[PDB]
């Protein structure tokens, strides 16, 4: 087999092949997510096709169970793996205990995975960062982001993907408790999170929601515009 | 023993140019009887079949490794597999597994993908390959069914024939079978067509 | 156990391509598919007259109907020779039939592909053509260091092979007997090989309905006259 | 061992990206130019082939072009020995797949398996990644006819029209632009990839031997998929002959 | 060059140079001598005194491998210790299974198969000791055998090893060592030592023998003090 | 320059000089002292600590009734050799129901040690062992190298600045023999003075030693019982 | 590149394992407490953002009733010890039927320390060191204890050892402030004053974490009661 | 780099199977061997540096088994290393097809096994050439040569060494008159090969010199008195 270490120290104690890893990340698209008030809200935006591809393939915004979502930016090869492996530790954690899962039970086996995979010998960090967000029990909304170093945070509005600094910038400031009152007001946030980062991109922005007991849905292009179109 | 808990036969038989095959319905444990609606046999695509029986278990699970290994030759080659060729597959299957050994009786018929020409043979429970030109049956009621054939078969059948002689067999047969019985279904592979017929039998 | 075959900068295999480069440098060897069979010619060549030429040859059976040659390093050719025939035996357990030409190519390709990528091996240097006759047609293969083995109805390959591929632009016709595209072959090494030409160092079989054939000095001489 | 000679493919460059992956797409464009289009009727699938010479046979059914299943097939550009691996990893995933539920694979499940064993050697394995990028075609019981591309990287996506190998900034920019989305079906649509694949070759009067075309239609209940007979495609450019003039 | 960075790659004049180096690490070592007569096989090694902390019989190149079988090292002790316990385990493995002991040519040369073995990979080193190996049997006789860090086995009626070698062997040329007896042996393996080691880096030593052969009854065992020093005294006729 | 990468690789001279580098390592930390009469021998470990703030480190790691050990090197590079050694130990009385020799326990360490060496990709120790027991044949002092060699001394001072405390060592050495427990202690902790400085000497606070004996099992002190060990001694 | 992980230096160093303790100079600064009364530990949570949630990033779990813990540098390479350590300390009362000692919990942390390699392994082993300061402090039977723990894997007893990027001047503050019998609330006051001033933020019960351990009480984390008390006592 | 390991050059050589070519020559010591009707022979340069090293103790001539004989060229690191693993071989081809293993097979297995080496980059090519003797009841006297490439062939008369070039002329030399193949005076040519190339006149315990017969398949070597009457008296 492979035997080797990849990721070593340095004369000045950072680590090259992680902060590498997590340049890959901002090299990837935009994707923000916030933690609504009884809800939760997801949003990416869409590099501009050209009257070709298909949605089905192309939608970063996915669902690990019908408590808990997530959504994703960076390279989309690693992004594919962790959903995968983390919907068998959902039905592997009711498998295991009849209680559903919990959004902090699931999204710490995930970020140690690319701990894992950070020292284990001849694997390599992940150049995902992905948001983990779901709904715990009495319906206490949760949203954590993961770190390809491993590492886990929690986040009450976060922004992933190129510009989040420059979007995190725009939360800091916009985001108070009039953020996140009502599920439209959660919405329209998602979509002004997305107005800084995008250069002529308009229509690109697709939206996500998870209603209490009700399992992530979808909202249609013509749903997405109907908040779109309040913009001044 | 555990050949005869589920009970059922195969039956076929060689035309002139064509072969035919019957096999009953009925699927039940021991005395009991469950349901008369199940298939013992599956079509391998053009001009080939085969047939099942024994424990059911092993008919609705060997029989689904064929089309897996089958699919995987019908890639390679551009070509459909011979059933002088297909012996040898369920022969080497059965004997991967020889140990703890699968509980069916395999059975098959059809033609020579190249063109006309007809081909038949059976296998044993431990996988052995044995070509006979004549007819094949398997199942609980065999000792019954030998009779029946051997004494109504010819060498060379219409397929007018064949219609009323492997039907004529398996009623009479089958018949004085406790654990068989109840529906037959009769597959009949001519050159350019496939006929499929239903018998109408005693319900017992 | 690290694969050393890494992508150029211009996307080229490097490993891979330094192998067709040793096998360009070895002896020439051609090939002719035409009529009811098939025939490879190769070039034996020797160090001196103190080495005996029938202990050792360069046109091996595979099958009765399969048989193939090769120029490039000689070792490495040794270990495809006992891969191939394992794995057409592997072949006649399972379907208890002679193994196609089409098959057998494929899966022993396979084995070039899986050098070509599992660690601590280096790619082959050598490239083989694939004869073979199958239910009354016959498959004249090109097999490469890469593991891409392509169709041909003529083919030259070793040294010389650019004159050799211009022979075969105008030597080779369509409804050529099987021996007349012998001497054709013989031809097309006239002006490569140089020196002298005798029926030990020329070594060529052939394939047909009665299966692979490999060819004696005593007859290759009277297949000489050209 | 010796780790001088190691290029350790798992190391991000100073950019952030791969360097093995990186220099994979750019072989992938010396390739020849395959193209294909997603349509009302079924899909459309046509290829060049690169290798021209008055001793070449093609004993098979096509060069570039497989079939994957019965309800699916592909095509290729790329390096054509990896190609050989993953096409019978496509068919070692279906046939499983057959197994547990007795039913055809649908399209989608059959590209993101693969695509999960291409990006596994770029994750750890130290072996070098592949250098082949694949063309999806095929029905489904629930999207139906669906058209797919696939990356050496393991990234994938749908497409409704798409070109790999060479000339694949001129081609995609010359599909896009008659292209007819949800409306041009088979037969007219066919008269595309002669116009462009005619583009494409930079050498003029396009020949039916330098070119492979291959459908896939499902009809009554069944799927049929067939490689377009020569002789009627010549008629197919004899068309594209009149077009010019006309 | 970057030829001779590991033992793997050839030179271009056709020359392992990390083995040839596990040579000149044996260069370093002390001189150790042995010789072989009718009677049996004698070992001699220069026993250095780097402090006087050591305790008497510290530091012992005189290792046991099996009853019949002795063995003499030179080289890093530590290569030597850890081979001596392989030795040992290999000639017990052998009458566990073949039920008597193993002789001296059999026993040499499936160590010489462990020590060419770590010489052909890259992942392993070559041992930096070469060693002696006599033994005494009634079927056989006494015998000596040598390895190299190269693995190969050479029988001698006299050897030398150690830093100060060529100068050892002309001097066990110039007497046939063959006729003499093993009481007579020690005599002149103490008067060499004292002619090879002179009084420059190194300040003070002494002198370790061991004794196989037919006086020992076919049994590995060390010189006694008595005779020991008796023949050192004899020795130092030369020294006034 | 290129040979100092692996041990594998060999010097011109024939010298392995990562296993030359393992033997500086052991010269980069605290000096030990150890010395076997007839009958008792001691182990005179010093501990250091950082600052005054941390307290000292551990420089003795007890084995079995008749064996133990003090550490010199590379700190936790010990604790594999030491939960080693203690298995060792426990498996000579889980079977034999008697203590294993010290001498062969010694030669097995030694075996440990070593394996790794030859074979690249495992790092040597980097960390001395002197280890004393006490059998049928009276004390032992053993002193070990990275390079797996291990010798029988008299008494043996490693580690920095050790030699002003071997040339002590050497000439009071006839003494170590006939003195007794009392003075074994006494004269042991008079070589470690030569170990530091002339501001910094020797207290009974950073200094801890242990001894073993005929009839008397092997035992560690530390303060307690080591102040009336060094009080009443010249210096 | 160019050079290997368990490389000697020509000092007698490891490449390796040098840059982990030069690594650990990044982390948050974060001192350890031992009194007589009992054991302190405090650490510095180091917010990036109003938007990250303070109390969700936890440097101070419960091993055991008696133990703690404490945390540097990267965070999840800390989280991989703590988790195999909570393991087997219930391991021992699984066994023993009693709580684990303090010195028996470093001990096997210290084994899973050295573990670190590469070659000769399976890939489910720790290839690199970790780039966490340990402070694993505790109170039983035998009394108060604390332990100090770096990349190299030694623990030894100490009164109050300082880690992180201030560990430098805060190890001799620590030093200056603390002596002889002073106790747990005592102890909280020069604890807030240094941790204040070497901080570029100011003091606050969010910005911060504080737990203590006693003989009669356990683990008890100080919720926004206590922490809001002892800044405003300070 | 492609100097170092084992990887395609961009003219295609082998850099270190070809600095191995080296290392059989660097050994110093020249072999011949040539078959002849009835018989193989085989005569190799017999070094003893010191007289203290004993004759029975250092040895060319390898016996794989009982009717194969084999010859070792090169530094002997590798020779005795080939041997053994040989041995391994030929005792398995009996307990699995029961019967005495053809020189054919026994060049072919040892050759696969040199074969990996330059395949495999882990391990090296060994430094020494293989010659193995033997006879078979249908092609007779059987004299092959495995390079530690992995190449072997009939050879009618072959040659290794630093002399090999000089060697190999003579034998053409020989060769070219059609000389008559009778068991003993064939040794002489052997003999007289070494003899003329060094020009020398070496003494009897200078050479090494095996046999096999087919009145004899089992290996010999020749007695160093019989070696000694063949040279002095039969110079002729």
């Amino acid at each position: 087999s492979y035997d080797r270490a990849i990721t070593v120290f340095s004369p000045d104690g950072h680590l090259f092949q992680v902060e590498y890893a997590q340049e890959a990340v901002k090299k990837g698209s935009t994707a923000v997510g916030v933690r609504g008030k009884d809800i939760v809200v997801l949003g990416v935006e869409k590099k501009s096709v050209a009257k070709l591809q298909d949605e089905r393939t192309v939608r970063k915004i996915c669902a690990l169970d019908d408590n808990v979502c997530m959504a994703f930016a960076g390279l989309t090869a690693d992004a594919r793996i962790v959903i995968n492996r983390a919907r068998v530790e959902c039905q592997s954690h009711r498998l295991t205990v009849e209680d559903p899962v919990t959004v902090e039970y699931i999204t710490r086996y995930i970020a140690s995975l690319k701990q894992r995979y950070t020292q284990s010998n001849g694997r390599r960090p992940f150049g995902i960062s992905a948001l983990i967000v779901g709904f715990d029990f009495d319906g206490t909304p949760r949203l954590y982001q993961t770190d390809p170093s491993g590492t886990y945070h929690a986040w009450k509005a976060n922004a992933i993907g190129r510009g989040a600094k420059s979007v995190r910038e725009f939360l800091e400031k916009n985001y108070t408790d009039e953020a996140i009152e009502t599920d439209d007001l959660t919405i329209k946030l998602v979509i002004k999170a997305l107005l800084e980062v995008v250069q002529s991109g308009g229509k690109n922005i697709e939206l996500a929601v998870m209603r209490r007991d009700q399992p992530l849905k979808i909202l249609n292009p013509e749903e997405i515009e109907k908040y779109v179109a309040e913009i001044e | 023993s555990i050949m005869s808990y589920n009970g059922g036969a195969v039956m076929a038989m060689k035309g002139k140019n064509c072969v035919a095959i019957a096999a009953d319905r009925r699927f039940g444990i021991q005395a009991q009887m469950v349901t008369t609606d199940f298939q013992k046999i599956f079509p391998m695509g053009d001009r080939l079949y085969i047939g099942l029986a024994g424990l059911a278990t092993d008919v609705q699970t060997v029989a689904q490794r064929l089309k897996f290994r089958l699919n995987l030759y019908e890639l390679k080659e551009g070509r459909q597999i011979k059933p002088y060729t297909l012996m040898s597959m369920v022969a080497n299957l059965l004997y991967e597994k020889r140990f703890g050994p699968y509980y069916t009786e395999p059975v098959i018929a059809g033609l020579d993908p190249k063109t006309f020409k007809p081909f038949i043979c059976s296998l044993d429970l431990i996988g052995c390959p044995m070509v006979t030109d004549d007819f094949v049956v398997s199942g609980t009621c065999t000792e019954q069914m030998y009779g029946m054939c051997e004494s109504l078969w010819e060498p060379n059948m219409d397929p007018e024939h064949l219609f009323e002689t492997i039907s004529q067999a398996m009623l009479n047969a089958v018949d004085r079978d406790a654990v068989s019985g109840m529906g037959v279904i009769v597959h009949i592979i001519e050159k350019d067509k496939i006929t499929t017929r239903t018998l109408k039998a005693r319900m017992d | 156990s690290f694969s050393l075959t890494t992508f150029s900068p211009s996307g080229k295999l490097v490993q891979i391509e330094y192998a067709l480069a040793a096998v360009a440098g070895g002896a020439p060897s051609v090939g002719i598919k035409a009529a009811n069979g098939v025939v490879l010619a190769t070039e034996k060549k020797q160090k001196s007259i103190l080495y005996d030429e029938r202990s050792v040859h360069k046109v091996e059976p595979i099958t009765k109907h399969i048989g193939l040659v090769y120029s490039g390093m000689g070792p490495d050719y040794r270990v495809l020779v006992h891969r191939a025939r394992k794995l057409a035996q592997q072949y006649y357990l399972v379907y208890q039939e002679p193994i196609p030409t089409a098959q057998l190519v494929q899966r022993v390709a396979s084995v070039m592909q899986e050098y070509t990528q599992s660690g601590g091996v280096r790619p082959f240097g050598v490239s083989l053509l694939i004869c073979g006759w199958n239910e009354g047609r016959p498959y004249l293969f090109q097999s490469d260091p890469s593991g891409a083995y392509f169709a041909w109805k003529a083919t030259a390959m070793g040294k010389n092979y650019v004159n050799g591929k211009t022979f075969l632009e105008k030597r080779y016709n369509e409804d050529l007997e099987l021996e007349d595209a012998i001497h054709t072959a013989i031809l097309t090494l006239k002006e490569s090989f140089e020196g002298q030409m005798t029926e030990d160092n020329i070594e060529v079989g052939i394939c047909n309905e009665a299966g692979f054939r490999r060819l004696t000095p005593t007859e290759v001489k009277d297949y000489l006259a050209a | 061992m010796s780790r001088r000679y190691d290029s350790r493919t798992t190391i991000f460059s100073p950019e952030g990206r791969l360097y093995q992956v990186e220099y994979a797409m750019e072989a992938i464009g010396h390739a020849g130019t395959c193209l294909g289009i997603l349509a009302n009727d079924g899909v459309l699938l046509a290829a060049e082939r690169r290798n021209i010479h008055k001793l070449l046979d093609e004993v098979f059914f096509s060069e570039k072009i497989y079939k994957l299943n019965e309800d699916m097939a592909c095509s290729v550009a790329g390096i054509t020995s990896d190609a050989n691996v993953l096409t019978n990893e496509l068919r070692l995933i279906a046939q499983r797949y057959l197994l547990q539920y007795q039913e055809p694979i649908p399209c989608e499940q059959l590209v993101t398996a693969l695509c999960d064993i291409k990006q596994a050697y770029t994750q750890f394995g130290g072996k070098r990644p592949f250098g082949v990028s694949l063309l999806y075609i095929g029905w489904d019981k629930h999207y139906g006819f669906q058209l797919y591309q696939s990356d050496p990287s393991g990234n994938y996506g749908g497409w409704k029209a798409t070109c790999i190998g060479n000339n694949s900034a001129a081609a995609v920019s010359m599909l896009k632009q008659d292209y007819k989305e949800g409306e041009m079906t088979l037969k007219s649509a066919l008269a595309l990839a002669i116009k462009v694949l005619n583009k494409t070759m930079d050498v003029s009067k396009l020949s039916a031997e330098k070119v492979e075309i291959a459908t896939l239609t499902r009809e009554n209940g069944k799927t049929v998929i067939r490689v377009l007979k020569q002789k009627e495609v010549e008629q197919l450019i004899k068309k594209h002959e009149e077009e010019e003039a006309k | 060059t970057g030829y001779d960075l590991s033992a793997s790659t050839f030179s271009p004049d056709g020359r392992v140079f990390q083995v040839e180096y596990a040579m000149k690490a044996v260069e370093n070592s002390s001189t150790a001598i042995g010789i072989r007569c009718k009677d049996g096989v004698v070992f001699g090694v220069e026993k250095l005194v780097l402090s006087k902390l050591y305790e008497e019989g510290s530091n012992k190149r005189l290792f046991n491998v099996d009853r019949h079988v002795g063995m003499a090292v030179a080289g890093l002790l530590a290569d030597a210790r850890s081979l001596a316990d392989i030795a040992r385990e290999e000639a017990s493995n052998f009458r566990s299974n073949f039920g008597y002991n193993i002789p001296l040519k059999h026993l040499a040369d499936r160590v010489a198969m462990y020590v060419h073995a770590y010489t052909l990979y890259s992942a392993v080193r070559p041992f930096g000791c070469s060693f002696m190996l006599g033994s005494y049997s009634v079927n056989d006789g006494a015998q000596l055998y040598m390895i190299d860090p190269s693995g190969v086995s050479y029988g001698y009626w006299g050897c030398a090893i150690g830093k100060a070698r060529q100068a050892a062997k002309t001097e066990i040329e110039k007497l046939q060592m063959k006729e003499m007896t093993c009481r007579d042996v020690v005599k002149e393996v103490a008067k060499i030592i004292y002619i090879v080691h002179d009084e420059v880096k190194d300040k003070a030593f002494e002198l370790e023998l061991s004794w196989v052969g037919e006086i020992t009854n076919g049994r590995h065992e060390i010189v006694p003090k008595d005779v020991r020093e008796e023949a050192e005294k004899y020795a130092k006729e030369s020294l006034k | 320059n290129q040979y100092d990468n692996d041990v594998t690789v060999w010097s011109p001279q024939g010298r392995i000089h990562q296993i030359e580098y393992a033997m500086e390592a052991v010269k980069q930390g605290s000096a030990t002292v150890g010395l076997k009469s007839k009958t008792h021998a001691v182990l005179v470990a010093l501990k250091r600590a950082q600052s005054e703030l941390a307290a000292h480190q551990k420089k003795i790691l007890h084995v079995d009734n008749h064996i133990g050990i003090s550490i010199a090197g590379l700190t936790a590079d010990a604790r594999l050799l030491c939960n080693f050694m203690r298995q060792e130990c426990l498996d000579s009385r889980f079977v034999f129901d008697r203590p294993l020799p010290v001498s062969r326990l010694v030669s097995l360490i030694g075996s440990k040690t070593q394996i790794p060496t030859q074979r690249y990709g495992r790092r040597p120790y980097g960390v001395g062992l002197l280890i004393a027991g006490y059998d049928d044949m009276g004390p032992h002092i053993f002193q070990t190298c990275p390079s797996a060699n291990y010798f029988d001394c008299r008494a043996m001072s490693i580690g920095a600045r050790s030699q002003s405390a071997r040339t002590y060592l050497e000439r009071h050495m006839s003494e170590f023999m006939e003195c007794n427990l009392n003075e074994l202690v006494k004269h042991g902790l008079r070589a470690l003075r030569e170990t530091l400085p002339a501001e910094q000497d020797l207290t009974t606070k950073n200094v801890s030693i242990g001894i073993v004996g005929k009839d008397l099992e092997f035992t560690i002190y530390d303060d307690d019982d080591v102040s009336p060990f060094l009080e009443g001694l010249e210096e | 590149y160019d050079r290997g992980v368990n490389t000697f230096s020509p000092e007698g160093r490891l490449f390796q394992v040098e840059y982990a303790i030069e690594a650990i100079k990044l982390g948050s600064t974060a001192i350890g407490i031992q009194t007589s009364e009992g054991v302190c530990l405090a650490v510095e949570k180091r917010i990036t953002s109003p938007l990250m949630e303070p109390s969700s990033i936890e440097k101070i779990v419960e091993i055991d009733a008696h133990i703690g813990c404490a945390m540097s540098g990267l965070i999840a390479d800390a989280k991989t010890l703590i988790d195999k350590a909570r393991v087997e300390t219930q391991n021992h009362w699984f066994t023993y039927n009693e709580t684990m000692t303090v010195e028996s919990v470093t001990q096997a942390v210290s084994n899973l320390a050295l573990q670190f390699g590469e070659e000769d392994a399976d890939p489910g082993a720790m290839s690199r060191p970790f780039g966490v300061a340990l402070l694993f402090g505790g109170v039983d039977e035998k009394g108060p204890q604390l332990f100090h723990m770096d990349p190299s894997g030694t623990f030894v007893q100490c009164d109050a050892r300082a880690i992180g990027s201030a560990s430098e001047g805060a190890q001799s503050s620590l030093q200056e402030v603390y002596h002889k019998s002073m106790t747990l609330k005592e102890a909280i006051k020069s604890s807030l004053i240094i941790l204040k001033q070497v901080m570029e933020e100011k003091l606050n019960a969010t910005n911060i974490e504080l737990a203590t351990v006693q003989p009669g009480q356990n683990f008890h984390m100080f919720t926004k009661e206590e922490l809001e008390e002892v800044i405003k006592d300070i | 780099f492609d100097r170092h390991i084992t990887i395609f050059s961009p003219e295609g050589r082998l850099y270190q199977v070809e600095y191995a070519f080296k290392a059989i020559n660097q050994g110093g010591l020249t072999s011949v061997a040539v078959r002849g009707k009835d018989c193989a022979v085989i005569v190799t340069q017999k070094k003893v540096p010191d007289k203290l090293l004993d004759s029975s103790t250092v040895t060319h001539l390898f016996k794989i088994t009982e009717n194969i004989g084999c010859v070792m060229t090169g530094m002997t690191a590798d020779s005795r290393s080939q041997v053994q693993r040989a041995r391994y071989e030929a005792a398995n081809w009996k307990y699995k097809y029961g019967y005495e293993i053809p020189v054919d097979m026994l060049c072919k297995r040892i050759a696969d096994i040199s074969q990996v080496y330059t395949q495999n980059a882990e391990m090296r090519p060994l430094g020494c050439c293989m010659i193995l003797i033997g006879i078979d009841e249908e092609q007779g006297p059987q004299v092959y040569k495995c390079d530690p490439a992995g190449y072997y062939c009939g050879f009618k008369a072959t040659a290794a060494g630093v002399k090999q070039t000089e060697s190999t002329s003579f034998l053409e030399k020989k060769v070219k008159k059609k000389f008559d193949w009778t068991f003993e005076q064939t040794v002489e040519t052997a003999i007289t090969c070494l003899s003329t190339v060094l020009s020398i006149d070496f003494k009897p315990s200078e050479i090494e010199v095996g046999v096999v017969t087919v009145e004899n398949p089992k290996f010999r070597i020749l007695t160093e008195a019989e070696i000694d009457a063949h040279l002095v008296a039969l110079a002729e």
